[PDB]
């Protein structure tokens, strides 16, 4: 109670709140989910209305030919630390006209992330990012946190009732490589649907689709875009 | 100038002539080019004046702040390391070029150092326009551990050569003798040029000049 | 950090500043010190707390400072915090010397030291100079002034005040006693020996206990004068003289 | 990976008292007691020295200190902040020195060096010293004798006692101080303002004395010490 | 270890009984975190590690608590892994630098103190707190031999025949002193630290785990490699047959 | 007491909470976006009829094919507001074309986090900006309205309430909008909620009106213009 | 000047003139040239007298530091690559010509070259210097692989000696240093000790 | 009035009450938390250093345990107190010691080495961002002027010369042993000096030394180089006092 004021401080337990309290602002963001093939990296995410008037908030952004990012916790952190990823992808294709393994970009939030945990009156980076990426060794989903640390997946889901999310992605796991790009978006937005309340499902508003792979480049699907995928509803049972 | 040192049986003779220029005339006809450092350290100075007086200052301020906190006497070493990395910090922009002589717990130690920043240690050496007639007298005529007496007629003589050979250098010689146990510091060791007397009386008498205005201000 | 920090540069609930509000408490410690103006001059008249008898007396003053060839000025508070301000006074004086080759005129000085008392209140997080000063000086253009400064930063033209001990009981018998615009050097002293005597704790009062300095115009130039021992022993028991009269 | 802090730590309180600032005074206070005497003759620097072990190598360190070829130095209350005031005296003496090739008057000196103990009250993550100083100095054919203390006051004396025991020290010096005293005479009532407030009886290595006149500034030898300690 | 009134806020401040509760608390970031292992052979140093896995999802090879800082040394470490990645960086560059200037790879001691000394300046002001991490570097060399150090959270710099950091420090230490390093082939060394690390893993109270191993000795001719699948794979066979 | 940069146990700054807090005590502001264009309306609140109400300037233009209205601390909107004028321009001078509506948005979105105490510039901001903004423009996509609030969070709305009685004003347009209304449906729709909510009579020199449309810049409504759909009651 | 380095099996042998110009005249007539850095790592300098002093009195300082800190016998290619850093990063400033020669416990004797440019190769032998224009002939007709220690010593002599009779801005003394395991022992030679080659025309 | 507290005085390095610095005194008693001893003995041409040497495992390398630090080759100290704050003072010291000799041409006094190592000491204890160091280090040398010297600084900013000092847990029991020592009058010869050492740090702890429980180190007038004695001298030291 005394300790949780700033980052620098201890707790006798051996923790620091302040990194735990940024970690929060992930779980209340909205859900989203990222798996991969041997071929194709998709991420799946939940759009937000703040008052069904307003429109989705976005959740998947660029950050290369063949990296993209989905988004959950703090907006502003969210855009500051992925103008960070572009520009370090920039610099690797203005250096070496290569692009930048995506280890190695994940290896450099890890690194950026962690210098505001160990100084005074600086903050944690309150968002919680899963990175989808293509390169020499193929497709790759990473997670990181707020804490600097990273993980590099099979399968993610991260955000509100994200729970959910993850008993079926670790349930359908055995699936994920040798299937199909098509088959890869189903069972990602099936994840995704777990998260939601019985009531309410998928729409072509809620819901945003980047995919990388071996053919495409990263490519965001959002409204009338994210049909083709929908179209093949398998319905939710319980 | 000329300027030049030598080591005796005892220690330290140092020389020097008392001519300052500015272009081709004579500024001071009686300057000190040898210099306070320490009460057991001194050093003769050459080239750019205002140098030669400034990093002299410096180096003795320095040193006495030095010898302060550790209540010993210094060393010539240390006057040495502190000339020489200051001279060659300002790659010789500061012309300075220097004799640095003295008597330590080590001994009595000379040294020459350059403008540059380059130094050398050695039994006589001698600095200035007037060197090379210095350094000829003491190729000549120096001897290993030889007396005071000896010592003090030699690097006078030396002097005596830059004064009456370098047109850059003449008036008084002067020297400075520092032992184990002694300093003298000699101001008109030799006084070899003066003026004629003047057998003509020009003495302009009261009244031969016209004045236009007068105010005279009164003081306490 | 922030556990350490008192926020000296923060506003109260009241909308005041506390640590210029201390420090005001602070120079009412500070020895009793007041100066007036008159036609033909002006004078400073300070309480000196440097009694003790094996004190040496080195310097021709104790509270009262020469800042420029016309300018002259008195300190209440702490003495440190005056050194600082009286040597930056100086500095001040000087650059307008070298700026408009012209003497600094007394509301510019004053303002000067001013702005940076009043920086200290505002930015930096630093404690206040405990510091009020009072300013006797001449200038072309307003001739014979008397200023007094405040830790907030404050400046204030005056034809007569006090500040220190007892700042509140001096300023009150001054009013009783100053005659504006027919005002001498000459019951300017008198008016001074009167307001020290009663506000002081010593009921003798010695020319030990007290210091005064006048400045002047001679003849074009400005005369400071820190007055002699014998000169300030004359004032007081002229002033005995008119104590001992009262019995009317 | 270091900072440094911006406010004050010394503050005004509701009295309107630099709280600190007393404090640092009762630190020397309770520091060991020294003594300085003018004789507008010289001046006399003298404190207890009083070691602890006889372990303690007393000819290692200096209470009575240099700070250049005709002034003098001595403290009361903690070691290591006077040192720091002496490096301070000595560079501001060396600064003088170089611009006007001039020994620094004692007193231009003396408010040079309260200036930085004026610093240390007001600027930002410091305390003050715990020192107060004793300067003593000879120029202008003039003996003289300053009082430095934690806020940067400085006072002339003719006789006066810091550290332990000074109240009784300073009635000690009033008593005993005449303003016509000889140097000879004025190291004697020294050793006696300093026996006043000493128990157990004084060696010469038990007490530390400076002298400072025409011929300069220099510290007594063991030998000389003795010499006056035949009390 | 208990005044809290102040004292233990902060890294600048000592407490009463002269203690800087900040490095302490720092510390007990290492003992909550699972164990990890190194020994000292006759030709070299191995690393073991126990890695807690979190979620299935992870891919086998997240999370590596096995680092590369010079192509002949190893590191290890236990802890907060935000804290560790930063300082591998700081042991890469300090090795790298060293090789800049030199022109040869730096002396295992010499990169350990180096580091140590960064470590120690986060124990000492209010600005920075110290690193909630624990590591072990090892290397091999022809000239020099086997060498193996660990650095705490102080910034304490010691050499080891056999060090434990973590969860379960205090009952590896015990299984370790059962063995005979010094005359000891790190091929047998392997199966040793495999068998140490599932003994000091806890099965019910503690997940499924992963072991992860490294070595540097003449066996990998003076580079820090990872142990090879078949030898890996050989050594949980091992140490799974010594749970009888 | 703490930083401003301190997280509360829920995931949230307090500061930039706080900051929310402020605009809830601002007076209110509607912006509605049309297939026609987009209006912005906002309350004056006027104190005393001594106080000039034309120098009460909450909806100001970025450029003429963007407007910008504004609610909570007006005073801080002052560096938003000019940061986001010398964007338009800046990207004017580099690319020869007008900035997205969505663009300056984000580049003032940018700013919102921009606080601290330790590692800071001579001049870092040391608090959030307490003020919401209504960012209402036209560009290729056709017209948009945009709002950002203290967080950083910015997001196209379709009709959008800001300010003290932005409860009330937001249910109430979920009411009235259809997302094929003409744009004097919306100006009217917008006057008609807002002196639903305001405490003063509503009057042409209460309000503030402003429409940018694809046919024609950003266009402040006089008091004769306010006359003109004032009158239906 | 003329400097000389030469590794033998266990150490090296260095050897210098005396010579110390100012234009056309001789400031210092006997000149140590020869400067130790450590307890058996020398330097040769050439070149600016000042630059290469200054750059001498820097490594020392370094070395010293770096020795005691790694509590090894300091390696004779860490004072090269000390001497390289200095001399490639103020390459357009300093005039040196630096040969660093030494022992170490590690490798043995080592002869490193630092030309004016800042580059380092390691030399069985190495020359450098205004007067070592003139050797270049003699000392690659004359160097033979597996020298011993008193040979190397008579191979320098001999090869500066021949340089100090061409070159106007060498002269002097020959100043010999030898440095092994056991440390390091120096020698003079003065007038007739340096090996005459006799005036050689009609 | 005694034990008191206003505002911060015992979390920063400001003054209470009293004047006293708490977070330094605090720092006193952190030495003691190594749990260590350390004695040093002048003698008439030597000076000499003991430590205890805690090596509680077989996994620990013992090469690597020491307090015994090099400085120059011609002066060496120990380290009393945190060990990782020991290192860091010695870094300094060996850097402090290098740059003098760089700019004045000759080598550091030990009596110049300990008062810089005080001055820098005195920063912690005026400053509020740092603690000090909660550490104390002995320096010995051979003066090439006065001869060997014994020197102490404290986490205060404190540094003497001593005949005889010690530093650790049993200090103030171990320089009463001393005090005992040196008022008899004895031939203070090497072995009298390592003897008296050793016998010291031996009684204070009621142990009786082995090998490998004690390092010493050396400086001598003949031999100027700082030396470490290794198990095969020491013990030979430990034979010779059976008497
Ligand atoms: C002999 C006399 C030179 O022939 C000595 O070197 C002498 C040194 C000396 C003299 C008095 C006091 C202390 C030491 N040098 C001079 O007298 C010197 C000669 C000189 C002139 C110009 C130079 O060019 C850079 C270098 C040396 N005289 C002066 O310094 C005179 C008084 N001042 C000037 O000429 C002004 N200069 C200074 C340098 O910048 C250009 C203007
Ligand atoms: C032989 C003699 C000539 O090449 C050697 O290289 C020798 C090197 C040496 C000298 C002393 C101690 C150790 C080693 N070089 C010199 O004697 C040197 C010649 C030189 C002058 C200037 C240079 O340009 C930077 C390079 C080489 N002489 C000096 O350094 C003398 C002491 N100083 C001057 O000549 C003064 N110069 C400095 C440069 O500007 C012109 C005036």
């Amino acid at each position: 109670n005394q300790y949780d004021n700033d980052v620098t401080v201890w707790s006798p337990q051996g923790r620091i709140h302040q990194i735990e309290y940024a970690m929060e602002a992930v779980k209340q963001g909205s859900a989203t989910v990222g798996l991969k093939s041997k071929t194709h990296a998709v991420l799946v995410a939940l759009k937000r209305a703040q008052s069904e008037l307003a429109a989705h908030q976005k959740k998947i952004l660029h950050v290369d030919n063949h990296i993209g990012i989905s988004i959950a916790g703090l907006t502003a952190d969210a855009r500051l630390l992925c103008n960070f990823m572009r520009q370090e992808c920039l610099d690797s294709r203005f250096v070496f006209d290569r692009p930048l393994p995506v280890s190695r970009l994940v290896s450099l939030i890890g690194s950026k992330t962690q210098i505001p945990t160990q100084r005074y009156g600086r903050r944690p980076y309150g968002v919680g990012l899963l990175i989808a990426g293509y390169d020499d060794m193929g497709p790759h989903i990473f997670q990181t946190c707020p804490s600097a640390n990273y993980f590099d997946c099979r399968a993610m889901s991260i955000g509100a009732r994200s729970q959910s999310a993850r008993t079926y992605l670790e349930r359908h796991m055995s699936e994920f490589m040798e299937c199909n790009l098509d088959e890869l978006v189903k069972h990602g937005l099936r994840a995704l649907r777990e998260t939601l309340p019985a009531e309410q499902d998928l729409t072509t508003k809620n819901v945003s689709i980047g995919i990388v792979g071996k053919d495409l480049e990263f490519t965001i699907y959002d409204d009338d875009d994210v049909s083709p995928f929908l179209d093949g509803l398998e319905e939710r049972p319980q | 100038t000329t300027i030049a040192g030598v080591v005796y049986k005892d220690g330290i003779v140092l020389g020097a002539d008392t001519r300052a220029t500015e272009g081709m005339v004579v500024a001071d006809k009686n300057c000190s080019k040898i210099h306070f450092i320490s009460p057991n350290i001194y050093c003769c100075g050459a080239g750019t004046a205002a140098d030669t007086d400034m990093t002299t200052q410096l180096i003795s301020s320095n040193l006495e702040l030095h010898s302060l906190t550790t209540g010993r006497l210094p060393r010539v070493v240390t006057a040495n390391r502190m000339l020489k990395q200051m001279l060659f910090r300002y790659q010789g922009y500061i012309g300075a070029a220097l004799v640095l002589g003295g008597v330590d717990v080590t001994g009595p130690h000379l040294y020459s150092i350059y403008p540059h920043g380059s130094t050398d240690k050695l039994p006589y050496v001698t600095m200035g326009s007037g060197s090379l007639a210095a350094m000829a007298v003491f190729e000549d005529k120096f001897r290993p551990d030889m007396e005071e007496e000896e010592a003090k007629k030699l690097v006078s003589e030396a002097i005596a050569a830059g004064i009456f050979n370098d047109l850059g250098s003449g008036s008084n010689i002067d020297l400075c003798v520092i032992s184990k146990s002694k300093l003298d510091f000699l101001r008109p060791f030799s006084v070899p040029n003066k003026k004629g007397t003047r057998l003509g009386r020009y003495r302009c008498e009261k009244g031969t000049t016209a004045v236009l205005t007068e105010k005279v201000t009164p003081l306490e | 950090s922030r556990r350490y920090d008192s926020r000296t540069t923060i506003f109260s609930p009241e909308g005041r500043l506390y640590q210029v509000e201390y420090a005001m408490e602070a120079i009412g410690h500070a020895g009793t010190c007041l100066g007036i103006l008159a036609n033909d001059g002006v004078l400073l008249a300070a309480e000196r707390r440097n009694i003790h008898k094996l004190l040496d007396e080195v310097f021709f003053s104790e509270k009262i400072y020469k800042l420029n060839e016309d300018m002259a000025c008195s300190v209440a508070g702490i003495t440190s915090d005056a050194n600082v301000l009286t040597n930056e006074l100086r500095l001040i004086a000087q650059r307008y010397l070298l700026q408009y080759q012209e003497p600094i005129p007394c509301e510019q000085l004053v303002t000067a030291l001013c702005d940076i008392k009043q920086a200290y209140t505002q930015f930096g997080g630093k404690r206040p100079f405990g510091v009020s000063l009072l300013y006797i000086g001449w200038d072309k253009h307003y001739g014979f002034q008397l200023y007094q400064s405040d830790p907030s930063g404050n400046y204030g033209g005056w034809k007569a005040t006090c500040i220190g001990n007892n700042s509140a009981a001096a300023v009150s018998m001054l009013k009783q006693d100053y005659k504006e615009g027919e005002m001498t050097l000459k019951s300017a002293l008198a008016l001074a020996v009167k307001v020290l005597n009663k506000t002081m704790d010593v009921s003798k009062l010695s020319a030990e206990k007290v210091e005064i300095a006048t400045l002047t115009r001679e003849s074009g130039k400005t005369v400071i004068r820190v007055l002699k021992q014998k000169e300030v022993e004359q004032l007081i028991k002229k002033h005995e003289e008119e104590e001992a009269k009262a019995e009317r | 990976a270091k900072r440094g802090y911006s406010f004050s730590l010394t503050t005004f309180s509701p009295s309107g008292k630099l709280v600190q600032i007393e404090y640092a005074l009762a630190a020397v206070a309770g520091g060991a007691p020294s003594v300085g005497i003018k004789a507008a003759n010289g001046v006399v620097l003298a404190t207890e020295k009083k070691q602890k072990s006889i372990l303690y190598d007393e000819r290692s360190v200096h209470k009575v200190e240099p700070i250049t070829k005709h002034i003098g130095l001595v403290y009361s209350g903690m070691g290591p902040d006077y040192r720091v005031l002496v490096h301070r005296a000595r560079k501001l003496a060396q600064q003088y020195y170089l611009v006007y090739q001039e020994p620094i008057p004692t007193a231009q000196l003396v408010q040079r060096v309260a200036s930085v103990m004026q610093e240390y009250t007001q600027s930002g993550g410091v305390r003050p010293f715990g020192v107060s100083l004793l300067i003593c100095g000879w120029n202008e054919g003039r003996p003289y004798l300053f009082q430095s203390d934690p806020s940067g006051a400085y006072f002339a004396w003719k006789a006066t006692a810091m550290g332990k025991n000074y109240v009784n020290g300073k009635t000690f010096l009033e008593k005993r101080y005449n303003e016509d005293l000889e140097l000879e005479d004025a190291i004697h009532t020294a050793i006696l303002t300093l026996k006043e407030s000493f128990e157990g009886q004084m060696t010469e290595d038990n007490i530390e004395v400076g002298i400072c006149n025409e011929a300069g500034f220099r510290r007594l030898t063991p030998t000389e010490v003795r010499d006056y300690l035949a009390a | 270890s208990s005044i809290g009134t102040g004292y233990d806020l902060s890294a600048s401040t000592f407490s009463p009984d002269g203690r800087v509760f900040q490095v302490e608390y720092a510390m007990k970031a290492v003992e909550n975190s699972s164990t990890a292992i190194g020994i000292r052979c006759k030709d070299g140093v191995v690393f073991g590690v126990e890695k807690l896995v979190l979620s299935k999802l992870y891919e086998e090879g997240s999370n590596k608590r096995l680092f590369n800082v010079d192509r002949h040394v190893g590191m290890a470490v236990a802890g907060l892994l935000a804290d560790a990645r930063s300082l591998a960086d700081i042991a890469r560059e300090e090795a790298s630098n060293f090789r800049s200037n030199f022109g040869y790879n730096i002396p295992l001691k010499h990169l350990a103190d180096r580091v140590a000394m960064y470590v120690h300046a986060y124990t000492l002001y209010s600005a920075v707190r110290p690193f909630g991490c624990s590591f072990m570097l090892g290397s091999y060399s022809a000239n020099d031999g086997a060498q193996l150090y660990m650095i705490d959270p102080s910034g304490v710099s010691y050499g080891y025949w056999g060090c434990a950091i973590g969860k379960a420090r205090q009952a590896a230490k015990t299984e370790i002193e059962k063995l005979q390093m010094k005359e000891m082939t790190c091929r047998d060394v392997v199966k040793e630290v495999a068998k140490i690390i599932y003994i000091v893993h806890d099965e019910v109270k503690d997940k499924a785990f992963e072991l992860e191993l490294s070595w540097v000795g003449e066996l990998t001719k003076g580079r820090h490699e990872i142990v090879p699948k078949d030898i890996r794979e050989e050594a949980e066979k091992y140490a799974k047959e010594s749970l009888k | 007491d703490r930083g401003v940069n301190t997280f509360s146990p829920e995931g949230r700054l307090f500061q930039v909470e706080y900051a929310i807090e402020a605009i809830k005590l601002g007076s209110t502001a509607i912006g509605i976006q049309t297939s026609e264009g987009v209006c912005l309306a906002v309350e004056k609140r006027i104190t005393s009829p001594l106080m000039e109400p034309s120098s009460i300037e909450k909806i100001v233009e970025i450029d003429a094919h963007i407007g910008c209205a504004m609610s909570g601390l007006i005073a801080d909107a002052k560096t938003l507001i000019d940061k986001a004028r010398v964007e338009t321009q800046n990207h004017w001078f580099t690319y020869n074309e007008t900035m997205t509506v969505e663009s300056v948005t984000q580049a003032v979105s940018n700013l919102a986090l921009q606080f601290g105490e330790e590692d800071a510039d001579p001049g870092a901001m040391s608090r959030p900006f307490g003020v919401a903004l209504l960012f209402g423009g036209v560009d290729e996509k056709g017209p948009q309205l945009f709002h950002m609030d203290p967080s950083g969070t910015f997001v196209q709305c379709d009709a959008r309430a800001i300010g003290s009685a932005s409860e009330g004003a937001q249910s109430s347009l979920q009411e009235v909008y259809h997302k094929s209304m003409t744009l004097k449906e919306a100006i009217k729709s917008s006057l008609i909620i807002l002196k639903q909510v305001m405490e003063e009579k509503l009057n042409a020199t209460n309000i503030e009106l402003a429409t940018v449309q694809p046919g024609q810049n950003f266009h402040m409504f006089t008091k004769e213009e306010l006359e003109e759909v004032i009158k239906d009651i | 000047t003329t400097i000389m380095a030469v590794q033998f099996n266990g150490g090296v042998v260095l050897g210098a003139d005396s010579r110390t110009t100012t234009g056309s005249y001789i400031a210092n007539r006997v000149t140590d040239k020869l400067t130790p850095i450590h307890d058996h790592i020398f330097c040769c300098r050439s070149g600016s007298a000042a630059d290469t002093q200054a750059v001498a009195d820097a490594v020392t300082y370094q070395l010293g530091f770096h020795s005691i800190e790694l509590n090894e016998p300091p390696l004779v290619h860490t004072a090269a690559s000390l001497f390289k850093e200095m001399c490639y990063r103020y390459r357009e400033d300093l005039m040196a010509g630096i040969i660093i020669a030494g022992w170490d416990p590690q490798e043995g004797g080592q002869v490193y070259s630092v030309p004016m440019g800042g580059m380092m190769v390691r030399q069985s032998f190495a020359i450098g210097g205004s007067g070592s224009s003139y050797i270049y002939g003699y000392v690659d007709a004359t160097y033979r692989e597996g020298m011993t220690k008193d040979e190397c010593l008579q191979f320098t002599a001999n090869a500066l000696a021949l340089a100090m009779e061409r070159d106007g801005s060498s002269g002097g003394v020959i100043r010999l240093a030898a440095i092994q395991e056991s440390g390091v022992e120096r020698q003079v030679l003065l007038g007739d000790q340096i090996p005459k080659f006799t005036i050689a025309t009609l | 009035s005694r034990g008191s507290s206003a505002g911060f005085d015992r979390h920063i390095t400001i003054f209470s009450p009293e004047g006293r610095l708490y977070q330094v005194e605090y720092a006193f008693k952190a030495i003691n938390q190594g749990g260590l001893t350390s004695v040093a003995v002048r003698g008439k041409d030597c000076a000499v250093i003991v430590t205890q040497k805690k090596v509680p495992d077989k996994l620990l390398d013992s090469s690597t345990v020491t307090h015994l630090f090099k400085i120059t080759e011609s002066i060496g100290c120990v380290m009393t107190g945190m060990t990782a704050d020991s290192r860091s003072q010695v870094q300094r010291a060996r850097y402090e010691a290098a740059n003098w000799k760089y700019k004045y041409g000759y080598e550091i006094p030990v009596d110049m080495l300990c008062k810089r190592i005080a001055d820098i000491s005195q920063v912690y204890t005026q400053n509020a961002e740092m603690r000090p160091l909660g550490c104390c280090m002995i320096l010995i040398g051979i003066d090439e002027e006065q001869g060997p010297q014994v020197y102490k600084c404290d986490p205060a900013g404190y540094y003497c010369g001593f005949k005889a000092t010690a530093a650790g847990v049993k200090q103030t029991e171990s320089t009463s042993f001393l005090e005992k020592k040196v008022k008899k009058k004895f031939d203070w010869t090497f072995e009298q000096t390592v003897e008296t050492a050793i016998t010291c740090l031996s009684t204070v702890l009621s142990i009786d030394f082995k090998p490998s429980e004690i390092e010493v180190g050396v400086v001598t007038v003949e031999n100027p180089k700082f030396r470490i004695l290794t198990e095969a001298e020491i013990d030979a030291h430990l034979v010779a006092l059976a008497e």
